[PDB]
């Protein structure tokens, strides 16, 4: 019961995969063989068999072979399954047109089939979770060809699409742009929530608070395979207050296009500085809603909050979480909409979040990870779309995507899906 | 280096008639590597960077006569003190296979490029041999297993390593074992009279006592504690800091303990006959919980007392040791407090470390007043097997302590 | 994914034969084409460059292309020799003159026939072929006309496959011919429109760079073709080696080429330090971005300041974070907003590669698509009309088969591409 | 952090540095090959050799120093010495033809080839240090290199990094004995730079740390070599008090805002004790009062300026090993009621003592005995007025009927530089005497 599958699609998701496996093998006691040595909530994201391994719900999806290569001679190839774990030939090269035109439907039959497996493996499916970046190739074009796929063959399954997005000013492409206002007119659609999971932000948190010189995509991928656990925890262990996956949709989602959010997580300290401060639960609540201590570089005292969940892990009590509501309420310096009223849904969890040995994450006894929709966030649209203009008033980098049977007018309803997303926002955010 | 093989013209040249091109060696006549116009003797221009090549033979030998030995300057005659004497990166040590490799200019990244002067590149090999992902993701359990400007200081950071390793291996009938044995080690592998211990016998004491030590740890050691200029220091004193100094409180009762020793002493002077007959080994917590008995504590109280005589002379200093080691191995300032006043019978302290081995008393006086009273320090008043006896002992204590009209005593 | 190389000429073949060299070192190949690699991702990917035989030998896709039958000798002379096929190796009889038309035309067009049959047997022996590599200069006969011919050729037999072509650049002061700027010229406008990318190197810049960069006393061209491979290898390390930025030759061609008449490219290597400072300059990300930029250290002959960048690629390799190599890029972004183009954000693709060069900590090689690559067909430009004003040395050409009308065409289509590059060095918002 | 960048101007200059760089090697437990022994960094991570030393990947340490002389004569001996794995290639720059004590060629012919490569290597020594505490220039006005283009590179410095800490250690002629005829015109020349880009200007004349030698550390006959080591061992002392810890630190601005009281006034005559050799040292007691007394006395002082006839104005001490602040106040009490020296009525207190716990270490070969305390006193006094006078009556002597002229003027300096400087070095007498005459 309340199974969940994860998909993980291009490079940026294999390496998120396979930062989150580890987590959840920690946390319920599986090692890299699939075995306990020495209860059934492991269900969500292990399978049983009858020779006592746990294999694991996961797709893992790319054109290129070199990251599904590597997790097949690394430490988890007895765990993860030989099947389920496909490759392609050649990479989408940063091409939306490649990944969902010309490459797309050669892997997308196979993709699905295993998607069809697993889905009759679990009986209690939840939904979906799929791992990404709309600035690549693959994570775009497989990304919405798969969303599409998904959402016409399963009909109206949760799917929350932990994606990555072109950060405002540190981005390894130069496509990057074009890939993201491309992947957007999926991401509506075909996507129940969006999370956002830019990288400047996760690296001014880890130089900011954990005081690592040489922190690098293993940091970044392990600190989002601990805010995806803290989410998904509610499910896989009792608590006070537990969620389930449309329980959170629900309390999240205002409107069917504004499904993008923000995530930020606490308190992400260092083990030398685990045992000086006072990790209280209000103390928590505060980093957690201060701008630096977010995953996003999306400022929310330029916009207004709309809905608020608050996902505490450990000995977190109910009215600490109520105290923790109260002050921030009375805080002036975030501002919530008119037409909602109440906006936080806060969910307690009693397991303490397991901390992998060697990473920058300290042994806490608590812990709080917060989901936001905002109106803030049109500022991520404003720049991305900006910069897809300065690039498209005379199209440079279109011709590789015209010739991998890409219309000229794609970016054209990618330009009107994102100038709608703003209008949306700006609606809802103004007062009545 | 010497001789300049390397740089002599090889076999395979003669076989085939090769000659300076397109490897340019210089072996021929008239091949030489002139820069500036001058050999790399005449140093002009590109001298520097010629002479910094890896396979560069500077020409001198390295026998001189001592009949003509007057060419030195003022800043060679300077430098001769730091000059080092002559018999990964030893170019005289280097062989000639990497000599030739060097030669021929293979297995280079790029042109110019001196992997045997590079002295990380095993380490470099190594890493290369593997992935990030590869070495991010290692199996739990290993990857779990893998984890100021003073003269004294490094010296003092090697000691707090020491001390926390030595903390670590204790996480004995009676406690002080743990440096007992480092002294005994230390002084075993002594080779010197008056106790100047040298690196080796340091380090092999160190490893006969069970702490892992390097030379160069050890080196340290005897460098900060060296007082004669020899490298060499007494194994006291590094023992003593290695131990580390005494905390105020617990320095305070042992002089408690000394102090009521010493006043409980029939000449006044503290004996190890007496210090092992007034003891109560009864009370550890290993005999109570029957680990071991009674005897066993004893003979080991003596073992590491290291009295040469059964009757010797216990003084301020030999306790101090003594107890400090038990208080270098026991953590908790309450609990060894708790632990000397139950051995030695310190009427005193607050909440835990309040003495539980003193015999509580109820007294009822000549008017008939009961009171529960506290007896101090009650070393010499044990059980003789005579009633009467232990309780005019009880009544003379309790007299000697204020009360004076008592009438009747019993132990609860 | 598949990379087969050709190499065309003698300097095509001798660049090609210290390419094979570098890549066998790297891969742990003998010249007796065996393995003793100790890592298991040195032959992880062998199959990129190399090809197993019934025996185990690993034989590496290369064709090998010159008239003169002494450049196959020394090529089979030269250590690494045996480790080629001896049907990939197609010579003519008589020399190529150093003419364009006898390369092109003539000689090398009766050549070619194998040429192709063999480049399509190894074509089919890859199982998914990622793209086709040549090595060739542009100021001989031989390594322009055929080079010229085949990737033409090539671009017809294979439409939607990559062309990654090695171009040496003649110019001026290391000028040793005097039909360099005819032949330049004839070869730009198959360069042009037969190559998917094609990247220039000018011995110019290769002699300042071992001159001034790594103070050597003497390299040869032996070093400049060391060079040369270690960058020739960098292009390409992404598809044989894992990391955590992979990258390949079209997501390099997608992130270079804004348009398809802009995809002629710098070249550079870092670090490259003297024997004499290697010890001293510590290796970090810093100084290897501080290098990359760098005019000296660019293996372009032309001076990047006075172009604006249309893109640059950082492929990086070795053991290093992700920010402390993203934020170098930001910092020569913001720092030089005047060296690189505005309507373009981000101007620099970047990739990481998890292994380093054999034995060295971390390197990089930066390949940048600057509007300053015009200045070599400007100069040849001039050296080429100038020669035309009045037939100089133009009746061998006329006389082997060319027409009058071919130069002016030839000259004509690159001062298109010269006129592209300046229109995009003062664009404005 | 707390980087101090050092700048070898001139031979004497690189001698000194030579010498100095020798001494903080041993101190440090740096070999010539440049890589710290297992010994010496077992314990802990120390960041005292940080200031001096910038560490590679390799474990190497290279000096943060830029050895620059014109001509190629003492820094390719240097190259070709021991220490040749000790410092780069680079940062250690060798010119072309000296400029032969002639200021004029110095700084504007051969000066200017090298001085935009000498601020490239300046810059990447300085691009390196993340907490450059400042720049410390080695050099001799005499010589005709070490005038001109130290000039020009202490001008270049202080207009590219503005306010920054800039000390400089100077040997000026000697009243009595110097080498030069030309070596008046060439310090007269090079007063006027160091006034307008030298923050601190350090007295290094070369007969007073002779006799100094001669009758304190017993050596009848040193050489350059004694000189040098003694100047080393000033500055190792001076600058001691960041590398090693103490009861009372002192950085490079504390001492430059105590010893420079007016922008033009920060000339400071030196001092060092104990100077002894192994054979006065081991008869007598020294204590802290009798170096104090020592080095506060003329005989133990490095310049030839006595303070008799002087009128100090501010002392800085540096007291290095097991000395005491109640011992340091004993010795200042003392020195205040002595009426032997007196100190300016304008500025009572006029002390400024910090204690370093590192005692000075020997240099194996050398002359000096290994002591457990030692002091350094650099006084900023109006003394130094006597030794200006004397430089620029030379001068007067020099320029009355215009000796040795025409090869200034041959080498692009015009006629009236010199009246130029000799104005500026009056003025610099007169406002001497100004802070000197009582309020
Ligand atoms: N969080 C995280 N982001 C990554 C990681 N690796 C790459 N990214 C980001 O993801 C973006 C593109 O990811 P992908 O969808 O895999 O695209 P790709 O890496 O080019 O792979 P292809 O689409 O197949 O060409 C890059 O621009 C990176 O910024 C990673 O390991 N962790
Ligand atoms: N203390 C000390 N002073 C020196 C030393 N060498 C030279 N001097 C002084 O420097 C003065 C002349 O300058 P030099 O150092 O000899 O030469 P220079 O400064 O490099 O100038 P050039 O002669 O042009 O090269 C002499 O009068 C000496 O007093 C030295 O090793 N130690
Ligand atoms: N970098 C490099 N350049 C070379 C080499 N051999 C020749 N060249 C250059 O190629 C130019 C002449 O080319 P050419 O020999 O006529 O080419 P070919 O006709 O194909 O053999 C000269 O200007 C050289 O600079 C080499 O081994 N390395
Ligand atoms: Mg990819
Ligand atoms: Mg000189």
């Amino acid at each position: 019961m309340r199974e969940a599958i994860c998909i993980h699609i291009g490079q940026a998701g294999c390496q998120v995969g396979n930062a989150c496996w580890e987590l959840f093998c920690l946390e319920h006691g599986i090692q890299p063989d699939g075995s306990m040595p020495s209860d059934d909530a492991f269900n969500t994201f292990f399978s049983e068999t009858g020779a006592g391994k746990h294999v694991p719900r996961c797709l893992f999806l790319d054109l290129e072979p070199t990251v599904v290569d590597e997790v097949r001679t690394g430490t988890y190839r007895q765990l993860f399954n030989p099947e389920q774990l496909v490759s392609g030939k050649e990479d989408a090269a940063n091409n939306y047109a490649r990944g969902h035109y010309t490459i797309g439907k050669e892997i997308v039959d196979l993709a699905l089939d295993r998607i069809r497996k697993l889905a009759d493996n679990c009986t209690g499916l939840q939904g979906f979770m799929v791992f990404h970046a709309v600035g690549g190739g693959t994570g775009s074009g497989l990304g919405a060809l798969l969303l599409e796929r998904l959402s016409v063959d399963y009909g109206k399954k949760s799917k929350l699409g932990y994606t990555v997005y072109p950060s405002p000013q540190v981005s390894t492409a130069v496509v990057e742009p074009y890939n993201c206002v491309l992947s957007t007119h999926s991401l509506l659609e075909h996507t129940d929530v969006a999370t956002m999971l830019d990288n400047e932000a996760i690296y001014d948190l880890t130089r900011r608070s954990l005081d690592i010189e040489r922190p690098s995509y293993t940091n970044v991928n392990r600190l989002i395979g601990q805010v995806v656990s803290s989410l998904t925890a509610s499910l896989r262990f009792d608590g006070a207050l537990n969620v389930d996956l449309t329980e959170f949709q629900t309390n999240l989602v205002p409107y069917p296009r504004i499904h993008f959010v923000l995530t930020s997580y606490a308190p992400v300290v260092s083990a030398e500085k685990a045992y000086h401060e006072q990790l209280s639960v209000a103390d928590i609540t505060n980093s957690v809603f201060e701008p630096a201590g977010m995953l996003t570089k999306c400022d929310p005292r330029h916009g207004k909050y709309m809905s608020c969940c608050l996902m505490y892990r450990g000995d977190v009590v109910p009215k600490d979480v109520n105290a923790a509501i109260a002050t921030i309420k009375t805080k002036r310096t975030i501002q919530f909409v008119d037409w909602c009223p109440t906006g936080f849904k806060c969910g307690i969890n009693y397991q303490p979040p397991t901390v992998v040995p060697g990473g920058d994450l300290a042994k806490v006894q608590r812990a709080v990870c917060m989901i936001a929709n905002s109106t803030a966030i049109a500022e991520v649209f404003a720049r991305i779309d900006h910069k897809f203009d300065l690039m498209y008033s005379k199209r440079a980098f279109v011709h590789w995507y015209v010739g991998e049977g890409m219309e000229e007018g794609e970016f054209s309803e990618a330009r009107e899906d994102l100038a709608a997303l703003e209008k949306d926002y700006e609606e809802v955010g103004a007062e009545s | 280096m010497i001789g300049g093989e390397y740089k002599k013209e090889r076999f395979s040249e003669r076989l085939t008639r090769a000659q300076n091109q397109p490897k340019n060696r210089g072996y021929l006549p008239d091949t030489h590597l002139k820069t500036g116009g001058y050999g790399t003797g005449t140093l002009m221009g590109n001298w520097s960077e010629e002479r910094s090549d890896a396979g560069y033979y500077d020409g001198k030998a390295v026998v001189a006569s001592t009949l003509r030995p007057v060419w030195s300057t003022t800043y060679r005659e300077m430098v001769q003190n730091v000059a080092a004497p002559v018999d990964r990166c030893d170019r005289t040590q280097f062989s000639q296979q990497t000599f030739m490799v060097i030669e021929d200019r293979t297995g280079r990244s790029y042109p110019g490029h001196q992997p045997h002067l590079d002295p990380e590149w095993q380490v470099s090999i190594q890493s290369a041999h593997y992935s990030t992902s590869h070495s991010s993701y290692i199996h739990p359990d290993v990857q779990l297993q893998e984890a100021g400007g003073k003269s004294s200081s490094q010296s003092t950071g090697v000691l707090l390593r020491l001390r926390r390793q030595l903390e670590l291996a204790q996480e004995s009938a009676f406690p002080g074992n743990v440096i007992r044995s480092v002294r005994n080690a230390l002084a075993e592998a002594c080779t010197d009279s008056k106790g100047n211990i040298n690196t080796n016998e340091l380090q092999e004491g160190f490893a006969a006592a069970g702490v892992t030590a390097v030379p160069a740890e050890c080196v340290a050691l005897l460098r900060n504690f060296d007082c004669e200029g020899h490298l060499t220091a007494p194994y006291v004193v590094i023992v003593d800091a290695l131990r580390g100094e005494m905390n105020c409180r617990r320095a305070d009762l042992v002089e408690g303990v000394y102090d009521l020793l010493r006043s409980f002493s029939t000449d006044g002077v503290v004996r190890l006959d007496k210090l092992v007959e007034w003891v109560d080994v009864e009370q550890l917590p290993a005999v109570k919980s029957g680990d071991v008995s009674a005897d066993a504590a004893r003979t080991a109280f003596a073992e590491q007392w290291d009295a040469r005589s059964a009757t010797a002379h216990i003084s301020k200093e030999r306790f101090a040791d003594f107890f400090a080691d038990v208080s270098f191995e026991i953590p908790q300032d309450n609990t060894f407090e708790l632990l000397l006043r139950n051995i030695w019978h310190l009427s005193g302290g607050r909440g835990t470390c309040e003495n539980t081995s003193c015999r509580r008393v109820e007294v009822v006086h000549t008017n008939g007043r009961v009171t529960k009273e506290e007896i101090k320090n009650d070393l010499l008043i044990k059980d003789n097997g005579d009633d009467a006896a232990v309780e005019s002992l009880l009544h003379a204590n309790l007299a000697k302590q204020g009360i004076k009209d008592v009438k009747s005593v019993r132990v609860v | 994914r598949e990379i087969v190389s050709c190499q065309a000429g003698q300097c095509g073949n001798q660049i090609g034969s210290k390419f094979w060299e570098v890549i066998s070192d790297e891969h742990g190949v003998d010249p007796t084409g065996t393995y003793q690699g100790d890592s298991d991702l040195q032959l992880e990917r062998i199959n990129v460059y190399f090809d197993e035989s019934s025996g185990g030998r690993y034989v590496p896709r290369a064709v090998l292309m010159d008239l003169e039958p002494g450049t196959m000798d020394s090529v089979r002379a030269g250590p690494y020799g045996q480790l080629f096929r001896p049907d990939n190796f197609i010579f003519g009889q008589s020399g190529a003159g150093n003419n364009w038309a006898k390369g092109h035309y003539t000689e090398g067009a009766e050549l070619i026939d194998s040429v192709l049959d063999v480049c399509r047997k190894e074509a089919e022996s890859c199982d998914c072929l990622q793209g086709f590599q040549l090595s060739h200069s542009l100021g001989g006969g031989t390594g322009s006309g055929m080079g010229t011919l085949l990737i033409s050729k090539l671009r017809e037999e294979y439409p939607d496959r990559i062309m990654m072509t090695f171009s040496v650049i003649p110019s001026p002061r290391v000028s040793d011919t005097v039909v360099e700027p005819y032949n330049t010229t004839l070869s730009v406008h198959q360069l042009v429109e037969n190559s998917d990318e094609s990247m220039c190197i000018d011995n110019e810049a290769l002699y300042d760079i071992c001159f001034r960069t790594l103070k050597l006393t003497t390299p040869t061209f032996g070093d400049l073709n060391h060079l040369v491979a270690a960058v020739m290898s960098g292009v390409t390390c992404c598809l044989r080696f894992p990391g955590q930025l992979n990258s390949d030759l079209r997501k390099l061609a997608v992130n270079l080429v804004p348009f398809p008449r802009l995809h002629f490219f710098m070249m550079g290597f870092a670090p490259l330090t003297s024997r004499g400072s290697q010890q001293y300059r510590g290796l970090s990300v810093a100084e290897l971005t501080q290098q990359m930029f760098d005019a000296k250290n660019m293996m372009q002959a032309a001076d990047p300041r006075h172009g604006r960048y249309l893109t640059a690629s950082a492929l990086f390799r070795g053991r290093m974070s992700t920010k402390e190599v993203d934020e170098q890029m930001l910092n020569v972004q913001n720092k030089n907003s005047s060296y690189f183009i505005e309507w373009i954000p981000n101007n620099i693709k970047s990739s990481i590669c998890d292994i380093p060069p054999k034995g060295l900590k971390m390197s990089v090689t930066f390949i940048g698509n600057n509007t300053c690559i015009q200045e070599m067909f400007r100069r040849v430009g001039e050296q080429f009309t100038g020669m035309f004003r009045r037939k100089a040395f133009l009746h061998w050409y006329t006389g082997e088969g060319m027409d009058e009308m071919e130069f002016t065409e030839a000259e004509s289509n690159m001062n298109d591409l010269v006129s592209e590059y300046q229109q995009y060095q003062d664009a404005t918002v």
